[PDB]
């Protein structure tokens, strides 16, 4: 997470 | 079963008269959109098929499309801003919202998931989410009395999208917003999981990157001693987010800068202005030199704790920005301190450095560097040694490129170079 502003989920 | 549809398979699955095959096709899609070499998320989009996913997170008697519909969407969502809109732009958002309430926690966490990529967008997407209402529902999923209970993945995906919620200027979140959200913040900054920790330190170095007013509702909430503690920590996911916090602090107030002084934090600095990762190096000299901008007895402090011969250190030797924010450090110091002070700061070696630095291509560190020699030849005259300082600068170099600097392009850098030969150097 941290600073990512968006993340997909693997 | 669903490993590697085509787009056209998972549209006539989705466009069947059955949930059981609607299912299948969404679980086919949300595999997909999950593998990590290009994603067809424009094809999936084209399609048409965002309604239909959206359509899919409320039917609450078959919560397993629901889950693979946010899984989905989740996976969009997370791409440009324009894919983003398109699911914003489905109606997702009050969707999302609705399950947060969700008895199936898997579920649960994939709405707060997929709502933290929507406000991760930027300001806009993060008040809308805002206005549909989400920050209740989110704190509700915190309202335990051991945060210990919840599993960590679940925690971590929360105290994240809160992070982004926090996030993002022009405009900064709602002040209303930020106050419902600082307490479960302060308590997240309590809990033991480092990435809680770090994420939970990335949003309070949002909410203090502002003016003086949102620093005052961070500082009020009383978070500062953990954050120098945090400062301290071993893992640096969680030391650059803080020291970032910290820093934002000290550009506040005196009176702000003076609690994290009084938390203890310039004790972390021998630490931080010799880090071997070169962001923090540089994000700790900026942090001092907005300390020593401020009042003479924070100078002073700042004197007490050892730290000049550190800003020496890195004077001498880091990378070129972090020199830069040293050569800053040293403009504040030199225009706010007293004589004796400036007279400490060069007998512990300023002057040969920030001569070696006269050398450097950056017309607004010259221009920083000649301020703090005027500064100091001002306080030499005050005890009438310009002429020891003078022979000093001269014998490490520093008169060769001063004059060097009589003929530099940019305008203020040779009036000041004439103005210091003419007077110092006759």
């Amino acid at each position: 997470t941290l600073g990512r502003n968006k993340r997909p989920r693997l | 079963g669903t490993v590697n549809w085509s787009v056209e398979d998972i549209v006539k699955g989705i466009n069947s008269n059955n949930l059981e095959s609607q299912l299948q096709a969404t679980q086919a899609a949300r595999k997909l959109l999950s593998r990590e070499k290009q994603p067809p998320i424009d094809n999936i989009i084209r399609a048409g098929l965002i309604p239909k996913f959206v359509s899919f997170l409320g039917k609450t008697d078959c919560s397993p499309i629901q889950f693979e519909s946010a899984w989905a969407l989740t996976n969009i969502a997370s791409g440009t801003s324009e894919q983003t809109k398109a699911v914003v732009d489905g109606g997702a958002i009050p969707a999302f919202i609705s399950l947060l309430a969700s008895p199936h926690a898997h579920i649960s966490e994939q709405a707060v998931w997929a709502l933290g990529n929507i406000a991760g967008d930027g300001s806009a997407f993060r008040d809308l989410v805002i206005k549909h209402g989400a920050i209740d529902p989110l704190l509700a999923l915190l309202a335990v009395p051991d945060l210990s209970t919840l599993a960590c993945g679940y925690l971590r995906n929360l105290t994240w999208t809160l992070s982004n919620l926090c996030r993002n200027k022009n405009p900064a979140p709602p002040l209303d917003a930020v106050e419902q959200i600082l307490p479960t913040l302060v308590r997240l900054l309590h809990h033991n999981d480092p990435e809680v920790l770090a994420d939970s330190c990335w949003a309070i170095s949002y909410l203090t990157d502002g003016p003086n007013e949102r620093i005052e509702m961070v500082v009020k909430k009383g978070v500062v001693p953990q954050l120098v503690k945090l400062l301290g920590a071993t893992e640096l996911p969680i030391v650059t987010p803080a020291l970032r916090a910290i820093g934002n602090i000290v550009t506040g107030t005196d009176e702000q800068t003076q609690k994290v002084i009084d938390a203890g934090a310039l004790a972390v600095f021998p630490s931080l202005l010799t880090n071997p990762k070169t962001n923090i190096q540089k994000e700790a000299t900026w942090t001092m030199s907005n300390i020593t901008a401020g009042r003479q007895d924070q100078i002073q402090q700042v004197v007490n704790h050892g730290l000049v011969p550190f800003l020496v250190g890195v004077l001498s030797k880091a990378d070129f920005k972090t020199q830069k924010e040293a050569a800053w450090a040293i403009t504040n110091y030199t225009s706010g301190g007293t004589v004796e002070q400036i007279v400490y700061l060069v007998h512990c070696g300023i002057i040969e450095p920030l001569m070696n630095l006269l050398s450097a291509k950056d017309t607004k560190i010259i221009q920083v560097i000649l301020d703090a020699i005027s500064n100091i030849f001002q306080a030499a005259e005050k005890l009438g040694e310009t002429e020891k300082l003078s022979i000093m600068i001269e014998e490490c170099g520093g008169l060769d490129k001063i004059e060097a600097l009589q003929r530099h392009e940019n305008e203020s850098v040779y009036k000041a170079s004439l103005n210091l030969i003419e007077k110092y150097f006759s």
